[PDB]
């Protein structure tokens, strides 16, 4: 853009702003244009990062290296040479290869109700979708680290019993069954009120359920029940008495 | 003259707003034809209307009402132009006044519309233009204290302009 | 068999409790007929949970809505599902914008984890969001299954036939068998339910006060063969499909040489002198056109036509200037003329207050002759005061200056079905001589098409072939620069990068060029896109903007397409009374052992009946009905009794290219005042109303119209607010307000309507609304098409008949061929008989007796088939002739094809073009990071926070205009549920979250999963978040406001910092907002992918930064 010239400025050090979402632009040459006859410049100087440049770093892969002072993403010989024996808890490990030499590849799949985390050397957890990842002895490393976390099908609220509270003493996470109580004047009826919790993060169907009846009502001052079945406590939500 | 956006604009907020309140007369300024007090007026007349007897609270009321309902419905297939935008204002102004005796509810106060006509207010809208035109033939007391009045603040915020222009 | 009508008004059904409803998976298949215009959301068929109170949402429902419900432009095919162990809906939609009026099978399958919704037997969508059983068997008897719309009045119009329902999901294989019984009884284990209709009551009951609706007949399952050949993207009629094309390319006999009746229109004085051309440039024009296209098989009978008028001989006949323009305060060059007063002192500024004196002076003052002072006030348009033939400037006098070439045809009423009518006007362009009508367009058969020129240039050595390129504009040639310079920008999709049969010209012999007016290559620079430059650009062409004398021919792609213009919409024009041949090869449908069937397309005009003159049997079609577009139309003049008016626009066919938008070949309220006039509003509920007549009154099957734009702002009641039929009889037959779509046309059933009818009145209460065009459709065998003869048809065969058969004529387009040989190849072709007369024998088909052919459910290579679904339709992902359908992906004898994009599976190409299904590709990412922690201003039980935490349930959709925030919103998404609801403090607590990530970094963009946009109900406000980005460090770099929407949602938020500052590892993000209404599911990081300034700026040699990890560690390996 436009900027002002002074020679108490001079040399002047114009910084550089643009969308640092977009990657840079390897800077071959610089453009200075103005209006004035009576501007003499002698030199322009590019005053460059330390070792950070988005443009080729934008478009790298596993088994290639960066570059830093020179700041440009090549292809490299040498690196990612570490392959112990892997070991990943609540997951089963399909091995292309017994041995851990370069070249290995091993697929780390989470059993049932179980997410992978994807832990790298720095601080990038990427949780894949895909439940197995096939980690590669690239040059003789595991290109990634990888766990099993396991799953919860959170609180069951309202909506899961109506006119019930829910009590989870052992929380909602794989394997939890949380018991939910017919707040009065609901009632128990069914077989079972723990509702168990599967992989898929949501609950099982109710093996029973709380009724909502009102009671017998009381009589009116000065006023007959017309309605015989009213004299009962058994009267769903909506149920009409006559006086 | 007058911008199409502006019409529908306009059109907009006349099928929005109600009869009652400034909000007919509220979105009519700030137009390209430069008629402006509408809402001044309205603003003006409401806080003032208090001031006024019952029948000038009625009267300001039906006046009120007749500007905005006609305003809104005779506001058809008139010209573009300002000039017949602004005859027409000022022809429903008239009707809507004489059809709701401004001439004796203005007589029954005179002291107050003294109160409210400024000379800015007469200098810069053609509204207030007409309504002192009528009221100068709304009654000879009345209009008595009309010039009076106006020329008490035009000598204010003139000086010997308003007797130089005011000859005899 | 039968079907049910519904007329959309609550005519809904329930089904009775005697039969079970499924809890884990079931299979729905219908065939139906959706008319347009449905009450958007519309429902035909839903289980609902009657005894729900609070949650209605459990449950599932089909039937049709629109994507992007604001204002609302795409009407598709859904199904909804919530099974009750779920905690809310998931919904899926259909592939395309239904088309209405159009008999297609309809099926769902949920195998209790999979959610799938099939159109036409094809796989457009598939889902697993929702998992398990419907519902548990305790609720079964609150389940109620109830047909026709929702309770909520979300009806359907239209027709329904075979209601099918399985207990399980069943495959492609298993619906595309059911489809191709269409209709088979049959009772299986799997079948909960197949309903003939026979007796619906037998297990369905009407809704309360006998809201029935009526019972009819299926008209046909479905129809083999579609002959809907759509023209494509850039094609607007049947001359524009590549097999006719190709047919008429290899068809001489189809392009014998082409006599083509021309007339040229000259006009005289009323002593018949001085014409607008003369005789001699006449024939030097004619004589060129002849030399330019005896080559192509063309000849041109010239027909000359005189008109006599010196009062119109004197004014001028401007081109392309508006009487409506002129004196608009703005300069127009092509109205800026001495005789138009300099577009009547808008392309003139002068000192003009010094001329007032000029006004009311009774004479005619030059000054005064403008829109300032108002053209004198008509005082230069009196001709009393002064000649009318130069001073007229004033754009009201019926005595003006100059007129338009519209009004000269208005004038005219010439007999354009039989000849290509030639006008003259002045061509104050410099690109072109005039403006002529396309082929597609209203006015070419009509008699307001034709070609204006410039006398100037008319029967001018030099300037010749630029009439040859308006004829070549009236042929349905486009320009051969288009795909270039006559796009609307550079994402046009009629790129014409390379010459070819659908971009551009759509012509593959005309190379790429600019809108180049020398006849030269095009230098550097030349291209309007600038991506790439011009080779052997066709200037040569007689229809390239090259000079005249450069211009010398047209390319052989160009002359198939003026053959089939010629064929097709200049059958009137041509002499002679031949029948009109078959566009397209006869197809062969299957072959038995000894006898093959088949059949063949009608004629290209349409026309299955005689041509005789002035009977309506012209227009009648097949079943002896008949069906016509608008003829005449009119409305009142506002603040005017009567009004007369005749808006040619609303008339005709529709001709809008795209709806949903105010395009002026359309009627409107508003454009029936004075531009130069405030437009009166519409008046009250009476209804401000266009009439349109037909020009054969009828009894009427359906009507339809093709609105083009719709106020977007009140109800459901589509702005329209009666439609008054006009019968014969003088009744008016309200039939009361209907709702709109801006795309789809209003079409409504007419079965009722027993009685002739000539006309309709359509009333609207809209101020900006518009009307394309209407159409009529008659009853079956209606009388205006006995009294005619029906066209027949000859087959001939090589070899011949074996038995001495004389074809035994062919009224149903079908034949059965008994002589048949096995391993013996035959050529097929038909000749069209209209009566005596022979028409152009049809293109012959080789086929070889039990041979595979396409279509017979096995893929043969050999014949270039891409699949063969054993089915001749297109739409159901394999085209009429074996290839796959565009987007549509698929494998297997016989081909059951899908819907690639949007089922959820991504694949190589997908990456590109996938972004659903792949998501963004671009280097700066996108392995997403997600909430791990989350912290809330106002967190609580019924409302946590840590819902934020992870990606959120997809099966969430945003809900905008909330009227409140209910509880069912809280167990997926973090809103201030503890906060109270008081107007007067709840814009000041900003309710804000904090979203933290396992591991922090940067991201290229941020994910919002919004489940409630904020956005009330009653406000037009849409809600504002101050979106802050907090680091490592804990600085809140605050990204700034951004405003939410349900549109949007899951909404992209780009971030954007300073180059001369590192990134900063985004720890947490924090959206702040002053809104209650607003819950948010989650909040994501889209990480970016390989790059990080933070750690590299301390970096040193021995130690290696990891690009995607995008952090800078100490290393061992390396620099050896
Ligand atoms: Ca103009
Ligand atoms: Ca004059
Ligand atoms: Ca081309
Ligand atoms: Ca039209
Ligand atoms: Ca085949
Ligand atoms: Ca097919
Ligand atoms: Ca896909
Ligand atoms: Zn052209």
């Amino acid at each position: 853009g436009l900027h002002v010239l002074s020679c108490r400025n001079n040399p002047l050090i114009i910084p550089v702003v643009h969308d640092l979402s977009q990657p840079f632009y390897h800077s071959q040459a610089v453009r200075v244009s103005f209006s004035s006859p009576l501007v003499a410049i002698s030199g322009v100087a590019l005053r460059s990062f330390d070792n950070f440049d988005p443009v080729t770093l934008s478009s790298c892969q596993r088994g290639e290296t960066y570059s830093p002072a020179e700041q440009s993403c090549v292809h490299f010989a040498c690196e990612k040479t570490d392959c112990p024996e892997l070991a990943v808890e609540n997951a089963s490990l399909n091995c292309s290869s017994s041995d851990r030499y370069h070249g290995a590849q091993c697929t780390v799949s989470c059993r049932t109700g179980y997410v992978l985390q994807i832990r790298r050397d720095d601080e990038l957890i990427k949780s894949q979708t895909g439940p197995s990842v096939t980690v590669t002895c690239t040059e003789g490393k595991w290109n990634k680290q990888v766990a099993c976390e396991p799953v919860d099908c959170s609180i069951p609220d309202h909506h899961q019993v109506y006119a019930a509270s829910f009590s989870c003493p052992e929380g909602t996470t794989f394997g939890s069954q949380c018991s939910f109580q017919c707040r009065h004047p609901a009632q128990l009826k069914g077989n079972n009120s723990l509702l168990t919790c599967m992989e898929d993060g949501l609950w099982s169907f109710p093996e029973a359920l709380c009724e909502l009846m009102c009671l017998a009502p009381p009589p009116v001052p000065n006023a007959d029940l017309q309605t015989a079945r009213c004299r009962e406590n058994k009267h769903k939500v909506g149920s009409f008495c006559k006086y | 003259r007058l911008s199409l956006q502006n019409t529908a604009e306009i059109q907009h907020c006349l099928v929005n707003a109600g009869d009652v309140g400034c909000g007919v007369f509220e979105c009519f300024e700030n137009n390209s034809c430069e008629i402006r007090g509408l809402h001044g007026i309205c603003m003006t007349f409401l806080h003032n209307a208090g001031k006024f007897d019952a029948q000038g609270k009625s009267f300001i009321k039906d006046a009120l009402k007749c500007k905005a309902h006609a305003l809104r419905h005779r506001f058809g297939c008139i010209s573009r132009k300002c000039p017949a935008i602004r005859e027409m204002v000022s022809q429903l102004q008239r009707e809507c006044y004489l059809k709701h005796d401004l001439c004796a509810a203005a007589q029954e106060n005179t002291r107050v519309i003294v109160e409210m006509i400024h000379f800015k207010d007469l200098l810069l809208h053609e509204p207030y233009v007409d309504l002192v035109n009528l009221l100068l033939t709304c009654g000879e007391e009345v209009k008595e204290a009309i010039t009076h009045s106006v020329q008490v603040q035009c000598e204010q915020n003139w000086g010997s302009l308003c007797s130089i222009l005011s000859f005899c | 068999s039968r079907a049910l009508y519904f007329s959309g008004r609550g005519e809904q059904l329930r089904l009775r409790a005697d039969l079970e409803l499924p809890r884990d998976a079931f299979t729905l298949q219908v065939w139906l007929r959706a008319e347009g215009g449905q009450r958007s959301p519309a429902v035909i068929t839903g289980l609902y949970d009657k005894c729900s109170y609070i949650s209605r949402d459990r449950g599932w429902v089909v039937g049709i809505h629109t994507i992007s419900d604001q204002d609302n432009k795409d009407p598709r095919y859904f199904f909804s599902l919530k099974t009750d162990r779920a905690r809310q809906v998931t919904t899926i939609n259909a592939h395309r914008s239904y088309l209405p009026g159009q008999w297609v099978y309809l099926a769902a399958t949920y195998d209790g984890q999979f959610m799938k919704l099939y159109v036409n037997g094809a796989q457009v969508a598939t889902s697993g969001e929702q998992v398990g059983g419907i519902f548990s068997p305790l609720t079964q008897k609150c389940k109620v299954l109830m047909l026709g719309g929702s309770a909520l009045n979300h009806n359907y119009r239209g027709y329904i036939e075979h209601f099918s329902l399985w207990k399980v999901a069943r495959t492609q294989r298993e619906i595309l068998s059911d489809m191709e019984t269409h209709g088979a009884h049959t009772a299986l284990p799997q079948l909960l339910l197949q309903e003939n209709w026979d007796n619906v009551k037998h297990a369905w009951s009407p809704m309360k006060d006998g809201s029935s609706p009526k019972v009819e007949f299926s008209n046909a399952h479905g129809f083999l063969l579609d002959t809907s050949l759509e023209p494509p993207l850039c094609g607007q009629t049947l001359c524009d499909n590549t097999e006719v094309i190709a047919s008429y390319n290899q068809l001489s006999s189809f392009r014998q040489p082409k006599v083509v009746r021309y007339r040229v229109v000259n006009l005289y004085e009323d002593d018949h002198k001085n014409p607008t051309v003369t005789r001699e440039q006449v024939d030097f024009q004619h004589h060129q056109l002849a030399e330019a296209f005896k080559q192509y098989n063309i000849s041109w009978e010239l027909d000359v036509l005189e008109v006599s008028n010196s009062s119109l001989r004197r004014r001028l006949i401007l081109a392309n200037c508006d009487i409506s323009k002129i004196g608009d305060e703005n300069c127009d060059p092509e109205c800026n003329h001495t005789l138009t007063g300099h577009d009547g002192g808008d392309c003139r500024h002068l000192r003009h207050p010094a001329f007032v004196k000029k006004q009311h002076n009774g004479v005619c003052d030059m000054d005064c002759n403008y829109e300032r002072f108002n053209f004198d006030g008509g005082e230069c348009c009196d001709p009393e005061i002064t000649n009318v033939t130069q001073t007229c400037f004033d754009p009201d006098s019926p005595h003006r200056a100059y007129l338009d070439v519209n009004e000269l045809k208005n004038i005219l009423k010439l007999d354009g079905s039989t000849h290509l009518n030639i006008f003259f006007a002045k061509s104050s362009e410099e690109e072109l001589a005039g403006v002529a009508t396309w082929p597609w367009d209203k006015e070419a058969l009509m008699h307001l098409g034709g070609i204006v020129l410039n006398p100037s240039f008319y029967g001018m050595p030099g300037h010749t072939h630029t009439m040859i390129h308006q004829i070549g504009h009236s042929l349905g040639l486009y320009h051969v620069f288009r795909g270039i310079s006559e796009i609307q920008s550079c994402s046009d999709p009629c790129m014409e990068t390379e010459p070819s049969f659908e971009t551009g010209d759509l012509c593959n012999d005309t190379n790429p060029a600019p809108k180049h007016k020398s006849c030269g290559d095009p230098g550097p620079g030349n291209d309007t896109c600038g991506f790439h430059s011009f080779f052997n650009t066709p200037y040569n062409n007689f229809m390239s903007y090259a000079d005249d004398d450069c211009t010398d021919s047209f390319t052989p792609n160009q002359v198939a397409r003026m053959h089939c213009y010629l064929d097709l919409v200049y059958q009137g024009w041509q002499p002679s009374r031949k029948p009109a041949p078959v566009a397209l090869a006869p197809q062969v449908l299957g072959h038995t052992t000894d006898s093959v069937t088949l059949e063949w397309f009608p004629p290209i005009d349409g026309h299955f009946f005689e041509r005789e003159l002035g009977s309506a049997c012209h227009l009648c079609l097949e079943g002896r009905i008949l069906v016509q577009y608008a003829s005449n139309a009119s409305s009142p003049m506002p603040c005017s009794p009567s009004g007369h008016w005749s808006p040619r626009e609303a008339e005709g066919h529709p001709d809008v290219e795209q709806p949903c938008k105010s395009s002026v070949r359309t009627w409107s309220p508003n454009s029936a005042v004075n531009p130069h006039t405030v437009p009166p509003a519409c008046p009250e509920p009476q209804g401000c109303y266009l009439e349109l007549e037909f020009l054969y009154p009828l009894v009427p099957e359906s009507l339809t119209i093709w609105v083009t734009f719709v106020s977007t702002d009140w109800d459901s009641s589509g702005a329209v607010n009666d439609i008054k039929l006009l019968a014969v009889s003088g009744k008016n037959i309200s039939l009361g307000p209907q709702n709109v779509f801006c795309d789809v046309p209003l079409t409504i059933r007419l079965w009722d309507v027993g009685e002739e009818v000539y006309g309709i009145q359509i009333y609207t209460l809209d101020e900006h609304l518009e009307i394309d065009a209407a159409m009529l459709t008659s009853t079956a065998d209606t009388p205006l098409c006995l009294q005619c003869k029906p066209l027949k048809y000859k087959v001939v065969r090589d070899p011949p008949l074996q038995m001495d058969v004389a074809s035994i004529l062919h009224l149903n387009r079908k034949f059965v061929d008994m002589d048949l040989n096995l391993g013996s190849v035959y050529q097929y072709w038909v000749i069209t008989i209209s009566g005596t007369e022979e028409s152009e024998p049809s293109p012959a088909v080789t086929y070889i007796h039990g041979s595979g052919y396409c279509g017979d459910g096995i893929i043969q290579k050999d014949q270039g088939e891409q699949c063969d679904d054993m089915n001749k339709i297109n739409g159901d992902g394999c085209s009429l002739f074996c290839r796959q359908e565009v987007s549509f992906n698929c494998i297997d004898e016989p081909s059951r094809c899908y819907f690639h994009d949007g089922d959820g599976v991504c694949e190589e190409f997908e990456q590109k073009t996938s972004i659903k299904d792949c998501g963004v590709y671009t280097p700066q990412g996108f392995l997403d990071q997600w909430a791990s922690n989350a912290s809330v201003s106002h967190q609580d039980q019924q409302c946590p926070g840590w819902v934020i935490i992870g990606q959120p349930a997809a099966s969430q959709v945003c809900r905008t205009k909330v009227i409140d925030l209910s509880e069912g919103i809280s167990q997926h998404a973090w809103y201030p549920c503890t906060i109270s609801y008081p107007y007067s403090q709840l814009a000041q607590t900003t309710f804000w979250l904090r979203a933290y990530f396992s591991q922090p970094m940067v991201a290229a963009a941020v994910i919002v999963h919004l489940v409630t946009d904020g956005t009330y109900y009653g406000d037009q406000k849409q809600e504002t978040i101050s979106v802050q980005l907090l680091d490592t460090k804990d600085q809140s770099h605050d990204l700034g406001l951004h405003v939410l929407s349900c549109r949007n949602n899951p909404l992209i938020i780009p971030v954007v910092h300073d180059l001369s500052q590192p990134f900063y590892h985004s720890q947490a993000v924090r959206v702040s907002f002053s809104s209650p209404l607003v819950a948010i599911s989650g909040v994501a990081l889209r990480s970016f992918d390989n790059f990080d300034p933070v750690t590299l700026s301390s970096c040193q040699r021995g130690e290696t930064y990891s690009p995607a990890e995008q952090s800078c560690v100490h290393f061992a390996c390396e620099k050896t």
